[PDB]
């Protein structure tokens, strides 16, 4: 894997709708939850990338060389159908191990968008929560809906908490 | 329209990889042996 | 049924700043977002830059970068272009184009200015 | 007061396989094998012919089932079993080779 | 950034028959990030092709493109008079999104 | 690389022969080593889930078509050495571009792993513990025999022993 | 990507010409920077060890098989125009996925090797410094050049500038 | 010699819970772990879940999810199988399997389902 | 998940001739994953192939399986009046591990 | 031009401790870095060890890891090579080569011990 | 580690003919990783080639190597009289950088 999407964050949430990741909060004032858009984008753009790439045809136009109808002399019958399973079989290799590497990678890089919302949350509070352990971070402020809000966008100021959160541990 | 044509019809897709016939002509997804391959577009599905 | 539709044409005096709209109906915002392309008369198009309506993360080309501003529905789904220090040869059409599948992966380029809006003539003149 | 998060998720997702494991259920998956044919011919944008009755080879020779081919035009050259490059009895010498350069030649 | 140079500059035809339009790219561009557009006088431009070969919607199935690398045309299989117009070509892979300078489409006969 | 198994962790322990992954502990008891047997068995999965992918043979037939007694003819010939020489070359590339990439996979999802379980242990303990530098944890509380099989099982309450480790800083 | 080159840390630095990782420092001593030289080297190695792998030819020798002056006959011609088609079909995917999961992979360990070198950095400082947020360390115990050059070359004592930093929070 | 021997067979009323084991001998344990195959009378197999001896960890059939639990040795290696709330339907032949190389890579599928039990009959009826 | 059928539900041939018995899976499931196994009226099914074709210890080499991707065959060359029993094919690639409905093999002769 | 010259012939006891060195012209240091490789008399080449100016990552030859000690420039661009416990069979003749490009990513062999040093005698005897 | 065995020992051809100087590895080393060097009694020895097939600078195009794999070879196309000395390959992929035990190359006529 990478760094855990499965594993220290136990389970996804069916009810966020909104986007592909998000923040669930809990205050004095009720529950919350909001779905990141950028991070959500990031994982999108990538794997968007990747089908665009990936599905795609030749431009280049094979013909007939043997008959359906009367069938061709067997040896260069032989050779043709010897060459064509060749083909079919680098082919049919190609096609699994790609799949297969790119749901691999695809998986992964999801993983690492969690992982980099996350620790960039963890670097917006400083000194003012400590790591849960299950993804989640307790604040030591008790942090309102404004505040709350002021994390999601990336504009929390830790300073500002900090004397009370610090007190508090 | 297709520029892709068997015995059989006509293979009308953007897919790259095709399991109907070995023996297609014209301009086609690449012939494999395998029914289906799917390739992942969302992330770890971890249900509740 | 989508449509795209721009503000009334415009005169500005050069080095001024220009507000050019587009109002949003038909699919639901924050879905696509809005690509921007403007056209010297006698000329052809050129493209001025792109704007998620998801996301708000904006792409502009090198000539606009430093006078160019998009944004988005205040909460109305519209769209606006910015553009300041109107030198001369800012006189152009300048069209909006809905563009590119946001909170979703999707296949093909189906989504890519499917729908322009009708236009809006910017004039930069002092007479 | 806490504030957590994570990932969006469905009840029901799509098995693929990876490098390293099999049947791991993603949120979403796409078919990339096309199996679904489209049991004709199809034609639009390119001028047809349906030999029929006609031997492709017969175009040549002109027997009286290619009558209607002797100096026929096509981006695509299509050949039936029923087709017929003879009516007198007899056949042709490198008659592969022929059939191939007939079938890519526009007419 | 990537140039699309189309060919020929005019192209004048009679009613009912083929015109063939090039854009030329100066980097590989993948198939999907292409697109075709008409424009007449005054007007804005319609989108024809998206994606290198799909057509539009509502988009007569007398415009189809092909093409694929740096080669992509524009066919208009059987010219109509309300086909007299200027065609452009858009890639939009890497930005900056850039466009064809165009291909004036006209008719014929007094 | 990943996150460093042969980073900050400087070697391994060939001591460690029952299992890949593992902690060693010291306090006023002992010297103590036990493996652990889930992230070592994660490990193990994967790695065994390659190989099964990888080992495997076609249930495509392929037959003669050129002859060791008496030669084909020359033309015919040289094309059939010809192709199958080209479809050497690729699987040659395909075989050795695919060992290639697993090694370099496989190397890097133990190393994924290690951190995986060492940044685990490290949310564990919450504030009761600093971090060594080296892969280990000094702990502030003096922990016994009971108290490291709970870190090792993933149950140690970090809440029971946070004040007279906090106080020892 | 990975744990942000172009993430937390927001750009990089053109002035820096002596490496390709490196530290800037700011104390009351004035502005200095300085490359990492091992970090740096550590990246080049395996990129070179790409590039060497990549760039090769084959020691096969393939020979005229049809006639550019006088064609050979059709039959055979369309056999070996299909089978050269076919490669350069196989050939075309490989290298143009080659060099894509190539390219992934070199950004991907340079993104590696820069997280590595950061958060070495941050177990060198222990509990005397704060995460900036932006690749930054803020010290709590005015470091001057000696200070930063024993952070430089990972021979900073940690324990000998703890009491006045943890005092300084 | 590996060999797995089950306990006897059992009688249980509807709506109560059995406990079958299944004793190890021949190999070490906790370098395998057990499948569980139930055959109900004229019926064939069905898998209903596994244990690594190893590990502890379990995967269950959706169908007895919530009221089967299997566990491993006391110290003695032997691995047990309980269900509850048994229904007229759990009327079956409960077979141990010894099944999975664990702490080890190996390839191949020669550890699988390699040595069973010799059976442990389940009538669940109240009669 | 993955459905295993098989093939004929009964087979009934004379002995030292060779019976065939088929496996098809819904899903492609690796050769590595797959199972035969024989049962006879009260014991314990014994495994006869394993990985699809590989033949288990103590088995006589009347018993051979071959196949890949949905189609799976195990082949008794030359019954012996033995072999009278039913035969199971089992998948363990992706849980729920399944097992086919089984196929009975009867002999011959008054 | 580049050049590499060593210090001159040495003659120690057995057990004791020798220091040849390498001064560095024509190229920058710290871009390469040095091979050292020994010859016994009569006898062929083999390869001592590897240290970067660049660096200072040094590798040895399992046979002196221990009594071998590579160096480089205090500042004046040159490289020491240090062997101690010294046997009757470190007699040899020890070459410097400037090798490997260092701060730099570059495809090919070209700077692989591309230029050498005259040569450095070590005679290892009591009499 | 990867042992190179040269061969022959010793070669002996008059001048202006042409020498086969064959190296052998153990193990499958990378054509770039493979060097060969020229040595005459008493001095330093001279680098010939580097990367299997490269001249190094101001190296007469009569020596040419070759070879993939496990086989390398430096051919002197036609020997010169200050031709004669002793050649060694070297091998530098993984470490220890192993050296051949070399080939001595001695000319004719009296
Ligand atoms: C080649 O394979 C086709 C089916 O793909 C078969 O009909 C034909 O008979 C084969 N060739 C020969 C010479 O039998
Ligand atoms: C799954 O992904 C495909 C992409 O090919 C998309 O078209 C489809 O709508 C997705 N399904 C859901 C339920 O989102
Ligand atoms: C093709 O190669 C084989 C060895 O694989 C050789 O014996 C044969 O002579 C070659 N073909 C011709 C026409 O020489
Ligand atoms: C095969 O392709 C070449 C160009 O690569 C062409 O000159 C030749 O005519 C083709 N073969 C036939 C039989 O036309």
């Amino acid at each position: 894997l990478f760094g855990a999407i499965a594993g220290f964050i136990e389970n996804g949430w069916e009810g966020l709708i909104d986007g592909w990741y998000g923040f669930r909060h809990q205050n004095a004032q009720g529950e919350g939850t909001a779905a990141d858009y950028k991070s959500t984008q990031s994982a999108i753009d990538q794997i968007t990338g990747k089908l665009n790439r990936l599905i795609e045809k030749t431009n280049q136009q094979f013909e007939l060389i043997d008959n359906e109808f009367n069938e061709v002399e067997k040896q260069i019958g032989n050779v043709i159908n010897w060459t064509r399973d060749s083909i079919t079989e680098v082919w049919s290799y190609n096609a699994e191990l790609l799949v297969a590497m790119e749901n691999q990678h695809t998986i992964d890089l999801a993983d690492s968008e969690m992982d980099k919302l996350y620790e960039r949350v963890k670097r917006q509070l400083r000194e003012n929560a400590e790591e849960d352990g299950t993804g989640c971070f307790e604040i030591f402020h008790k942090c309102d809906d404004d505040c709350m809000a002021s994390i999601r966008n990336n504009t929390y100021d830790h300073s500002k908490y900090r004397e009370e959160a610090m007190q508090n541990r | 329209e297709g520029d892709c044509y068997h015995s059989g019809g006509t293979i009308i897709s953007n897919l790259p990889f095709q399991n109907i016939d070995s023996r297609a002509v014209g301009k086609c997804p690449r012939y494999v042996k395998q029914r289906s391959l799917l390739l992942a577009t969302g992330m770890k599905n971890v249900p509740e | 049924q989508v449509q795209l539709v721009q503000s009334g044409a415009e005169v500005k005096k050069p080095g001024a700043s220009v507000k050019v709209s587009c109002k949003t109906s038909g699919y639901s915002f924050s879905t696509y977002g809005v690509s921007w392309v403007r056209q010297a008369p006698g000329q052809g198009p050129e493209w001025v830059g792109w704007i998620s309506a998801y996301t708000g993360i904006t792409d502009y080309a090198q000539k606009f970068q430093g006078r160019v501003t998009l944004t988005t529905d205040a909460t109305t789904a519209t769209a606006f272009l910015d553009l300041r220090s109107l030198r001369p040869d800012d006189t152009a059409t300048y069209f909006c184009a809905r563009d590119k599948v946001q909170g979703r992966v999707e296949v093909g380029s189906g989504g890519r200015h499917d729908y322009w809006g009708q236009g809006t003539l910017v004039i930069v003149s002092s007479a | 007061d806490k504030i957590c998060l994570g990932h969006h998720a469905v009840s029901n997702g799509t098995k693929v396989n990876t490098l390293t494991e099999r049947g791991v259920e993603v949120v979403n998956a796409t078919e990339t094998v096309e199996r679904t044919n489209i049991p004709r011919i199809c034609s639009k944008g390119k001028r047809t012919v349906d030999l029929g009755q006609c031997g492709l080879l017969g175009t040549i020779t002109g027997p009286p089932q290619c009558d209607q081919f002797l100096e026929f035009s096509a981006d695509l050259i299509i050949e039936r079993r029923e087709g017929s490059d003879v009516c007198y009895p007899g056949k042709f010498v490198n008659e592969e080779a022929l059939r191939q350069i007939l079938r890519e030649s526009g007419g | 950034e990537v140039v699309l140079t189309q060919s020929p500059g005019t192209l004048a035809l009679p009613p009912g028959e083929r015109a063939t339009l090039s854009c030329r790219a100066s980097h590989r561009v993948g198939s999907t990030y292409i697109a075709w557009y008409q424009q007449k006088s005054g007007q804005a431009p319609r989108r024809l092709i998206y994606g290198a070969s799909n057509r539009a919607t509502d988009i007569p199935d007398r415009f189809s493109g092909s093409g694929s690398g740096t080669d992509f045309t524009l066919t208009i299989r059987r010219l109509e008079p309300e086909d007299s117009a200027v065609y452009y070509c858009q890639q939009f892979s890497v930005s900056p999104w850039t466009f064809g300078q165009g291909t004036r489409v006209e008719i014929k006969r007094t």
